[PDB]
RNA sequence: GAAGUGUGGACGCCAGUCUGCAUGGAGCCGGCCUUGAAAUACCACCCUUUAAUGUUUGAUGUUCUAACCCGAAUCCGGGGA
């Protein structure tokens, strides 16, 4: 039963992964639950059309984002206050969720996934340069100012 | 190694023509003396069956007469008849050891039917070189005295081994492009005419050229 | 497809030739062409050995995640392949 796995494959598989699975089992589970779609000339022409349309419609949100972020370097700093006292250090740390919620309160809609933060760097009170990941190909950075509270 | 640039020579996939085969047979000498180029081919026959075997002679392009060194193997009084005959080398089955040993200095070998089975056992060495005595070749017969005398009349016998392959010296290594191709065509023509009636399918699955050691060259019999 | 000769060089370890070089005597293509201690030519087999590189498959270890498990009314949280 050649079907197109769209859900679970590698995080996502809404591209075109045709695989022969169990017959009857897929028509009772995979399909009803919305996880895969049969691989039939009209359909392949319809779904593969989404691929072209995806790259065709694509960049307005990226081009506008980059230009929007470039404008931030004109507005500057994003002050964030947190408890501190350990000789410059804080008692805690500003995680990704705190950044996304703080940076958004500034005037930009950014998720936590877009906040590239390998390790909690925000531990001291001062000026830091956080890195962001708008896309696997597009990156950026923001200047944050940790204030002593 | 001694094969590094020898491989750049021919194209294992390409099947060169005869003229090109000899022209390409060239490009492949720069060694020592002059290797007697032979012709190896895979016949589509059944080695086991006798009616399938292929043996004969072909008048290729030198080396006949008093010069030819004859080696006779007989038994009993036949030994004396061979001596008085004029055979340079004479002896019984005992001389089969010195041959098995090394001693190869001899152009042709004649023998009697009574010692053919023991000589046949040691035919693996003389077989390919076409030195093994055979009836049709008029090499084996009671009147050995007449055989050796008749010798020096002028044939490059050919036979297919157990593997089903048959080869024979077309001449030497280089040789003017014209001369070799001239002999290759002759050998092929003599082989096709030797194809057994019962043999079905493609007789010559693949023709080529061979002797001692060298790169590879496939050719078209046509 | 310049190298070979006779007296000169190298990247993993040991020798015949080969290439863009440089040159002479050793001869022109050679080297080639019958010495006990110094010896010969063109398409497949067998140990094929050893070494290096690339690809595929299997097993083990480590890390990351959409599974899965638990807490919560929910959001969500903890854990975690």
């Amino acid at each position: 039963m050649q079907v197109i796995l769209l859900d679970k494959v590698a995080n996502l598989g809404s591209l075109g992964d045709q695989v022969n699975v169990k017959a009857g089992y897929a028509r009772n589970f995979l399909v009803p639950q919305g996880k895969a779609v049969p691989a039939t000339k009209k359909n392949i022409e319809f779904f593969e059309a989404r691929r072209a349309e995806l790259e065709a419609k694509l960049a307005e949100v990226l081009a506008a984002a980059n230009a929007r972020a470039e404008k931030i370097n004109a507005l500057e700093t994003v002050t964030i206050a947190s408890k501190a006292g350990d000789e410059g250090k804080l008692f805690g740390s500003i995680g990704t969720r705190d950044i996304a919620d703080a940076v958004t309160a500034a005037g930009v809609e950014v998720a936590k996934s877009e906040v590239r933060l390998p390790n909690g760097v925000l531990r001291t009170t001062g000026e830091h340069e956080v890195s962001f990941q708008v896309h696997s190909e597009v990156f950026a950075k923001v200047i944050v100012n940790v204030v002593a509270e | 190694k001694r094969m590094r640039v020898i491989r750049e020579k021919v194209d294992a996939t390409k099947q060169y023509d005869i003229n090109e085969a000899i022209a390409l047979l060239k490009e492949l000498a720069t060694a020592k003396f002059v290797e007697s180029v032979d012709v190896a081919v895979n016949l589509g026959i059944d080695a086991r069956k006798s009616d399938q075997n292929v043996r004969g002679a072909t008048v290729l392009p030198h080396g006949t007469g008093r010069s030819v060194r004859v080696a006779v193997f007989t038994q009993g009084a036949n030994a004396e008849a061979a001596k008085a005959a004029g055979a340079e080398l004479v002896g019984m089955e005992d001389l089969a050891d010195q041959i098995k040993k090394g001693e190869m200095n001899f152009d042709v070998v004649i023998a009697s039917p009574d010692a053919m089975r023991v000589v046949g056992q040691l035919g693996q060495v003389l077989g390919p070189r076409g030195l093994m005595p055979n009836p049709k070749v008029g090499t084996v017969t009671p009147n050995v005295a007449e055989a050796v005398k008749n010798a020096k009349a002028g044939q490059v016998r050919y036979r297919n081994d157990k593997n089903g392959i048959i080869h024979t010296t077309i001449g030497k290594v280089d040789f003017d492009a014209d001369k070799l191709k001239e002999n290759l065509e002759a050998l092929l023509v003599a082989l096709k005419k030797a194809k057994p009636t019962q043999a079905k399918g493609v007789y010559i699955k693949k023709v080529s050229i061979s002797t001692t050691m060298g790169a590879g060259v496939a050719v078209d019999q046509a």
